[PDB]
């Protein structure tokens, strides 16, 4: 049938105005002032010179997790991604090899983060990065970006 | 059923039903029907002045002035002749059979009435296909509406008969279908060897038509037909207006009809993946 | 204490043999490796017994189960008064298939299942057949029916008065 | 709407088990007492067995209909023996031998109805109730045959024996 | 335009690692239990979502959580009339949901296609099948369709033939 | 190293009685299916229905013999073995959402309850109306409990929550029992106190267990880093980072090693050196077996001490999705693999 | 010039084409469709009496209970009734399509998914069957006293449905759904003879079935009466009905007895064929009616329109006329009872109209509505539905939001 009173009450949402919605913790330290990240400079001049392994852990030494900015975030993910795609198909295992437990895993954040906006090839690459990194890291490198609250 | 039929199924049902009924020395009964056709056809079928006895076939076909021209005024008599009488009100061509005057052998004048809108397009084919053998060039063309937002251009030469439709495609998953359709007529001179020659501007008319005020659109498309003597000969070109005059529609039917060709092979290859998944289900 | 019974049964299935044949191919390699092997023959001589002379308590014979599920399908599609009269769905290749399986049960396994299968609730699925017969108009189906039924005349004749006293 | 039932119950009738020890109308012997109506509970059930063999679903509202119920399946009994039979005189003979026979009753295998029918406790109850049921037996069979069979050919009317395969639910006292 | 074998190999194995789930009541309603992955209504539910792309048509995306999985897919379509079999195979796949307990009957904006994989699928189908059902999906859905592309063009032959025959 | 399936549906709690005789299941359903040890074999005894919803929490008070449980009704609810039949004895837990996890004391004069309502609701007992009453620790929380474990002491709790953290709280019911001794977790332990709270904030905790010894806590998380915690040290966390699909639950068989157990359908060995400061992966306990690989074909949602307590274990019991339960023997692990040590 | 619309009312047994403004339809066919036993071979079928005769063809029933079963034949069977018989170019008519009330909103979508994408027609009406049969009994009635409230009982092959109409508007929940119909009577009279008439060909059972039915059957006021009167004087009651075997050419003969009136008797007794179902057709419109409100509850008893080809048995209505009016009679009399008979309440008028035209009364209100221009009005549109979607049409009246 069909009803013939104002329903207009059941259209608001009250919801939106709770006092019990989630609050996510970040570091009030970073706020003030961001982590300056991987500079262009020391890379680039690694990459010069072709010093591929140096410029990498360069560029994983740095990484602005605790920002709440994005564009350092964006920044840092081109540094990176700009990295990653220079190098040789053959030299990939030997630098996943040189890296710590706590590298891999920043890696393969920064690896699910470059499949989201590709270039022509940048993408046939971190297939070859993502088949190491699990090599070494395995699922639970994957699973520490999902559970990640904070991005790259 | 892959070709059209050309002779309708309401006029050749209801007439043998009174013709039948008549002959059989029944009562007649009364009759009073509208209904239609492909290309914008109306017709209706009427006791005239309440009289049971008779029934009058009507038609109205709009772009009717366009065949008055070509001569099918009298293309039309020269087939029914004395049943032929003054148009119904609204009507453009209007029959009349008489219960109680009626010949034996009535599946010949049955079956030349299904035929009422063949019998109309008719005139304009049989006057150019004998300019062609006439020789007669430098004639002009005939546009007819056959539809409000379509054309058919005819035109005759020394060697062939150059027929135009200036169709339209509502969806644009009916264009990109109906390029497939139109790409293997052009191609069709591989396995019939005597067949004419057909052609296909997507959006964009000929050279032949650019000057005659053609439209042009993403939607739009021009489809040629080249008709040599061996089809606009005298023992021909009844069969070959008896498809031309339903190629518009054969085109249509067809990509409507192919959708549910797809359709009934994606309920199948649906039901092949859904085998797969009940692996997963001990 | 059962053995001769539970290995019948699991050669059946991983191989289609039949009853008979069943038996034979036990006694066979039971009794080479009773003379073969002389220190086996006590544990030998206690299997072949269990043959020549059940099952256990939950488990149901492997051709038990079929026929309790090809007799319960050909009577759903026998009360299925819409497919039968105004048919939508294919059924020729269902049908032919659980009654070619019926046929070489029949033909294959034991009677004493077969027999009380057919004898059950007074003879409901073989009566079931009968009127399935009388509806069916294709002789693909109407000729395996027959060659099912005179193998259930073997059987028993009490399963021919009730074939003989039906339509 | 439901079914056909019994109308013949009163208070003033005797219940054996929890059945109706109803007044029946022969010559044979047995502990029912004698009629003097012209309907009884066997002409009821000859009257309503063609329709109430059609029905689903049946409702016992009283215990003549525990009786009702129970020549209503013999009757289809009877006519699985009637059909092979090529005359009323081979019908008749054929009608006493199966009341003779010994079928389940209330309590035992074979009843199909063992559920909503109470056995007889005591023994003497028991002789009454295979007495009761054999003075039922008989005379439902001998008044079958008057019907069954077409006095033109003398032989089974195929608008009787077409009630062969329609049981009453679908039970049977066998 | 990478290759097929590493794509299918990264999504094979971020899917074992989203389909880590267990049951969860609701804490915004009083004894639902919902995907939280569909309805958002707690953000510390949510994990990352991640993404995986061969190039920069075809994509896969997982959105996980606690008790629910999201896999949507976009599909490479060269031509116009691989959009349209497409679009139109997936909703003859979406119309049987109810057959494909893992499927979504509307897929995920900017997507082809999009399951739904929940708690109580891993505890009765089988976790690593269900994976090669959506494995056997993406490899498979490019020789279906043109197989249709070819279907089209074989019946458009005819269709010309049996008009230009009668000529 | 056994494997009887009880069902084909998860199991998603179960509880041991004193003599481990008797097992309380719950079939993924609204029931409690009590099953008894006869010989080799299972059979039920009891069936325990009064929940209005699916039971996600049991436990058995080995010397009263009173289990109690938690479902997603809201409810909770005492049962106490009279005669032959079990009766249930009401609970007023005054939650709004529904209940995940439950465990009684150690001292069985209470019990507590972790639920979606963003609380902690400590039970005891009121012969005055027959009731269990309750009393909330709701102050840091934000959001779901999943797992807790009581304190030797009869007071401290720790309970590992969906907010990323693992706190301990004091569970002081000044009615039932006297001020506590202290502890190197603190003095100040007045009723609902954060004693404790992680740093970690990624990963949901699924599963926490004390130490035989009260000064160690260890907890597991969805980040597959399971860590733990020593007073002694300052209250310092050790992780160690996994490489595969995380854990759910987790307990101390010895002082020094403990054993966990999840979505990789197996149980693992932890051990902790406190000289070094961390803790080593002391391999996989089942060898693999002669697709899945192991016993348990799904995960792995509980794990429990049968024999030997937390100080030395020598057998553990695993319950899972899979509809089963795997009764381990720790020395058989010992001997099957030389390679494996317990600390 | 400007073109009629397209009426489709797609039955069980029957499918009823034409256009609007018409009195009867163009054509009435059964709603068969003859298939063989890849490429352009899904378009060799034929439909309707095309289908029955066809030898080496497999002739296929596609809709069941008034809902469609198999989409890929009825996509095939709407593309000839379009281009075949009705000659129509979609893009340009109108349509008027018909469901049962009971119709699944999925068979809506997939309905509206069919003729908006691959027909491309420009609207789309989906109305319920025995509400347009109302109409049309309204003309039958005067001009200026046409009662807007009614109640309608439309059974044809499929189901069968009652339906009460009030000041013009539908009561949808208050409707009733009996799957008792004219394919239900026919698998009994088809039962029966097979047990006492053996010599039908099993090809040739339906098609006798549906004879005996259509010319011999009729309705009994009691039941277990009739039984004696066949037996007691068989030769006034019992008929006899000779056919032609297809193959052989040879008549056969057979005896009609019983199922004269045990067919149409599953309408009182609906038990002998559904054993989910018992209730009869006399007290499932007490219920209909008592659940409507207070007011309308007489003038829904004095017009109840017999609807359908399944409701042509003779002596339905009178039966049916009868047995209300002893269930109301009744009702009446144990209220005056318990007030204490100091009011004797006026007699509640009953009344069973059986109009003219029933094997095409729908499509005759559909055909009258179609000419209006309101239709034009309240046709979910092409362009309504490339917005919206095919949900434009997922809602009917027989339940709300
Ligand atoms: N005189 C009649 N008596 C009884 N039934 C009839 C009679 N004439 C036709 N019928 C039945 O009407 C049924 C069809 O009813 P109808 O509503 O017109 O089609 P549908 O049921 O498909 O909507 C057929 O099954 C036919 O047997
Ligand atoms: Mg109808």
């Amino acid at each position: 049938a069909r009803n013939t009173l104002s329903s207009r009450f059941r259209r608001v949402d009250i919801d939106e105005f709770d006092e019990n919605k989630f609050v996510d913790e970040q570091e009030e330290a970073a706020a003030a002032a961001a982590e300056p990240g991987p500079d262009p400079s020391e890379v680039d001049g690694l990459l010069r010179q072709g010093d591929m392994l140096r410029a990498f852990h360069a560029a994983l030494r740095n990484s602005p997790v605790n920002t709440k900015n994005q564009a350092v975030k964006e920044r840092a993910q081109g540094v990176v991604l700009k990295v990653l795609t220079n190098f040789k198909s053959s030299e990939i295992e030997q630098a996943v090899q040189s890296l710590d437990r706590n590298g891999v895993d920043l890696l393969m954040k920064y690896i699910y983060k470059g499949f989201e906006k590709p270039t022509e090839n940048s993408s046939a690459v971190l297939l070859q990065w993502h088949e190491k990194a699990l090599a070494v890291g395995g699922l639970g490198s994957i699973i520490r970006v999902l559970t990640a609250r904070k991005t790259v | 059923m892959i070709l059209l039929e050309v002779n309708n199924r309401i006029i050749e049902e209801t007439l043998a039903l009174k013709f039948e009924n008549a002959a059989a020395g029944n009562k007649p009964e009364a009759v009073e029907v509208t209904f239609a056709d492909f290309d914008g056809v109306l017709y209706h079928i009427s006791n005239p002045n309440g009289d049971k006895t008779k029934v009058m076939v009507s038609i109205s076909l709009k772009f009717y002035k366009e065949l008055q021209a070509h001569g099918a005024d009298e293309l039309l008599k020269r087939v029914y002749g004395s049943f032929l009488v003054n148009p119904e009100s609204g009507y453009n061509v209007s029959l009349l059979y008489d219960l109680e005057n009626l010949p034996a052998s009535k599946d010949s004048i049955v079956h030349q009435a299904g035929m009422l809108k063949r019998n109309c397009f008719a005139s304009v084919f049989e006057k150019y296909f004998q300019f062609q053998e006439e020789g007669k060039e430098g004639e002009n063309r005939a546009v007819i509406h056959y539809r409000d937002d379509e054309t058919m251009y005819v035109e005759s030469k020394k060697d062939r008969v150059t027929v135009v439709f200036s169709t339209v495609f509502k969806d644009d998953d009916d264009v990109v279908i109906g390029k497939v359709f139109m790409q293997e007529f052009k191609e069709g001179r591989r396995a019939s060897h005597t067949a004419p020659q057909v052609l296909f501007s997507h959006r964009e008319p000929p050279l032949e038509l650019k000057d005659t005020d053609a439209a042009v659109g993403d939607n739009i498309g021009y489809i040629t037909f080249v008709l040599f003597p061996r089809h606009t000969n005298a023992s021909a070109r009844d069969n070959t207006i008896n498809l031309i005059h339903t190629f518009r529609d054969y085109l249509h039917y067809h990509i409507k009809c192919s959708k549910a060709y797809i359709h009934t092979r994606m309920r199948a290859k649906t039901s092949d993946f859904l085998k797969v998944l009940n692996r997963a289900r001990p | 204490r059962t053995i001769g019974a539970e290995l019948m049964e699991l050669v059946r299935r991983n191989t289609g043999l039949s009853h008979e044949l069943c038996r034979v191919a036990i006694g066979i390699i039971v009794g080479h490796i009773q003379a073969s092997v002389p220190a086996s023959s006590p544990v030998m001589e206690q299997v072949l017994l269990s043959l020549v002379e059940a099952l256990p308590s939950g488990q149901v014979c492997h051709d038990q189960q079929r026929l309790e599920v090809i007799f319960a399908d050909l009577a759903r599609r026998k009360d299925d008064a819409q497919q039968r009269s105004w048919a939508l769905y294919e059924d020729e290749g269902v049908i032919r298939c659980y009654l070619e399986e019926l046929l070489h049960i029949l033909t294959d396994a034991d009677p004493e299942v077969c027999k009380k299968m057919c004898k059950r609730n007074e003879f409901e699925s073989v009566l079931a057949l009968v009127a399935y017969y009388q509806m069916e108009h294709r002789a693909s189906l109407r000729l395996l029916l027959l060659k099912c039924f005179g193998a259930m005349c073997s059987l028993d004749a009490a399963i021919i008065s009730t074939l003989v006293s039906s339509v | 709407m439901p079914a056909y039932h019994s109308s013949l119950m009163d208070p003033d009738t005797k219940l054996i088990g929890n059945m109706a020890l109803l007044p029946i109308r022969s010559q044979f012997k047995g502990p029912a007492p004698r009629e003097t109506k012209d309907t009884d509970i066997v002409d009821e059930a000859i009257y309503y067995f063609k329709a109430n063999v059609f029905f689903k679903n049946y409702e016992i509202k009283n215990e003549a209909d525990r009786t009702l119920i129970y020549i209503t399946l013999y009757i289809s009994e009877c006519l699985k023996k009637l059909q092979k039979c090529n005359s009323k005189s081979q019908g008749e003979k054929e009608m006493y031998t199966l009341g003779i026979t010994n079928f389940p009753i209330p309590g035992e295998p074979g009843f199909p109805l063992n559920a909503i029918y109470a056995k007889p406790a005591n023994k003497q109850e028991d002789e009454v109730m295979r007495a009761y049921l054999q003075q039922l037996r008989q005379e439902t069979g001998l008044r079958l045959c008057e019907k069954v069979f077409d006095p033109q050919n003398d032989k089974p009317s195929k608008w009787w024996t077409c009630f062969v395969k329609r049981q009453f639910m679908n039970k049977s006292l066998s | 335009t990478a290759t097929l074998r590493p794509y299918l190999s990264a999504v094979r194995a971020t899917l074992q690692a989203a389909l880590c789930l267990e049951n969860f009541s609701s804490q915004v309603v009083e004894r639902h239990n919902k995907p939280e992955v569909e309805v958002r209504s707690s953000k510390e539910l949510l994990l990352q979502p991640v993404t995986i792309s061969r190039n920069e048509k075809e994509k896969v995306l997982i959105e996980g959580s606690i008790n629910s999985v999201r896999v949507s897919i976009a599909v490479k379509q060269a031509d116009e009339i691989e959009k349209i079999l497409c679009h139109k195979f997936m909703r003859f796949m979406m119309m049987r949901a109810e057959n494909f307990f893992i499927l979504r009957r509307k897929p995920v904006e900017g997507y082809d296609i999009s399951f739904l994989i929940t708690n109580f699928h891993t505890e009765q189908m089988y976790k690593h099948k269900l994976v090669d059902f959506v494995i056997h999906f993406m490899e498979e859905i490019d020789k279906e369709i043109s197989e249709m592309k070819l279907s089209v063009n074989a019946r458009a032959r005819i269709v010309a033939e049996e008009f230009l025959k009668n000529f | 190293m056994a494997y009887h399936s009880f069902l084909v549906e998860p199991i998603s709690c179960h509880a041991w009685n004193k003599d481990r005789t008797q097992i309380a299941i719950c079939p993924n359903n609204h029931e409690v299916h009590i099953y008894e040890k006869s010989g080799a074999k299972w059979t039920k005894v009891h069936e325990l229905k009064e929940h209005n919803g699916q039971v996600t929490g049991i436990d058995w008070a080995p010397e009263s013999n009173r289990i109690v449980t938690c479902g997603t009704d809201r409810n909770a609810y005492v049962w106490t073995l009279k005669g032959r039949t079990w009766k249930p004895t009401l609970v007023i837990l005054r939650i709004n959402r529904a209940a995940r996890c439950v465990r009684w004391a150690p001292n069985e004069n209470k019990f507590a309850v972790g639920s979606g309502s963003r609380v902690i609701s400590i039970c005891y007992f009121e012969q005055e109306n027959d009731w269990w009453v309750c009393k909330h620790i709701k102050k840091p929380i934000r959001s779901t409990v999943l797992s807790l474990d009581w304190h030797p002491n009869n007071v401290l709790l720790a309970a590992g929550s969906c907010d990323f953290k693992c706190r301990i709280f004091s569970a002081y019911i000044k009615e039932v029992e006297e001020r506590p001794a202290p502890t190197p977790w603190g003095s100040k332990m007045p009723f609902g106190e954060l004693m404790f709270e992680s740093s970690s904030s990624c990963g949901w905790v699924h599963g926490v267990c004390f130490s035989a010894s009260g000064s160690r806590v260890a907890w597991v998380s969805h980040d597959s880093t399971v860590c733990l915690a020593d007073a002694d040290k300052k209250m310092a966390v050790a992780t160690l980072a996994s490489e595969t699909l995380p854990l759910l639950a987790l307990t101390f068989i010895t002082d020094n090693s403990l054993v966990a157990a999840g979505h990789d359908c197996f149980p693992v060995l932890f051990t902790y050196d406190a000289a070094a400061g961390m803790l080593s992966f002391g391999g996989r306990l089942d060898v693999p077996k002669q697709g899945l690989d192991s016993l348990h074909k799904n995960s792995v949602s509980q794990i429990s001490v049968l024999s030997g307590g937390k100080a030395k274990c020598s057998q553990f019991c695993t319950t899972g999705m899979d509809g089963g339960m795997s009764i381990w023997d720790v020395k058989s692990l010992e001997s099957a693999l030389k390679d494996l040590k317990i600390k | 010039g400007r073109l009629p619309a397209c009426v489709v009312d797609c039955g069980t047994g029957y499918t009823k084409l034409g256009y609007a403004g018409n009195t009867e339809p163009q054509f009435i066919i059964p709603s068969c469709i003859a298939i063989k036993e890849k490429g352009v071979d899904d378009l060799d079928f034929f439909i309707g009496d095309e289908a029955i005769e066809k030898p080496t063809y497999a002739t296929k029933w596609p809709i069941r209970h008034g809902i469609v079963e198999d989409w890929d034949l009825m996509e095939r069977f709407m593309e000839q009734v379009i281009f075949k018989y009705l000659r129509a170019e979609p893009e340009d008519h109108y349509f008027l399509l018909t469901e049962p009330p009971l119709n699944t909103p999925e068979n809506r979508e997939y309905t509206a998914e069919i003729m908006f994408e691959s027909f491309n027609v420009p609207g789309l009406y989906i109305a319920v069957q025995a509400v347009l049969a109302l109409a049309a009994s309204w003309t039958s009635r005067q001009v200026g006293e046409r009662t807007l409230t009614g109640t309608v009982i439309d059974s044809g092959d499929g189901v069968t449905h009652v339906i009460p109409v009030a000041e013009g508007y539908v009561i949808g929940s208050c409707i009733k759904h009996i799957p008792i119909a004219g394919r239900d009577i026919t698998y009994f009279i088809q039962q029966l003879l097979r047990d006492r008439e053996v010599g039908i060909p099993p090809e040739q059972s339906l098609e006798t079935a549906k004879a005996v039915k259509e010319r011999y059957s009729y309705v009994c006021p009691d039941l277990v009466k009739e039984f004696n009167k066949y037996d007691t004087d068989g030769s006034k009651w019992i008929k006899q009905y000779t056919g032609i075997n297809a193959i052989s050419k040879k008549e056969f003969s057979i005896d009609v007895g019983y199922e004269r009136f045990l067919g149409p008797e599953i309408f009182f007794h609906p038990e002998f064929a559904n054993p989910d179902f018992t209730q009869p057709i006399s007290e499932v419109v007490d219920e209909v009616i008592q659940n409507c409100p207070i007011d309308v509850r007489r003038p829904l008893y004095k017009n109840i329109v017999l609807s359908g080809g399944s409701t042509m048995f003779r002596d339905f209505g009178r039966r049916l006329q009868r047995d209300l009016k002893r269930t109301v009679d009744a009702r009446l009399k144990l209220s005056e009872e318990l007030s204490g008979g100091r009011l004797k309440p006026k007699p509640i008028d009953v009344q069973v109209i059986t109009h003219h035209m029933q094997r095409y009364a729908v499509w005759f209100g559909g055909s009258m509505l179609a000419s209006t221009p309101e239709f034009y009005q309240v046709c979910h549109t092409k362009k309504d539905y490339e917005e919206i979607g095919p949900s434009i049409c997922r809602h009917n009246p027989v339940f709300g939001v």
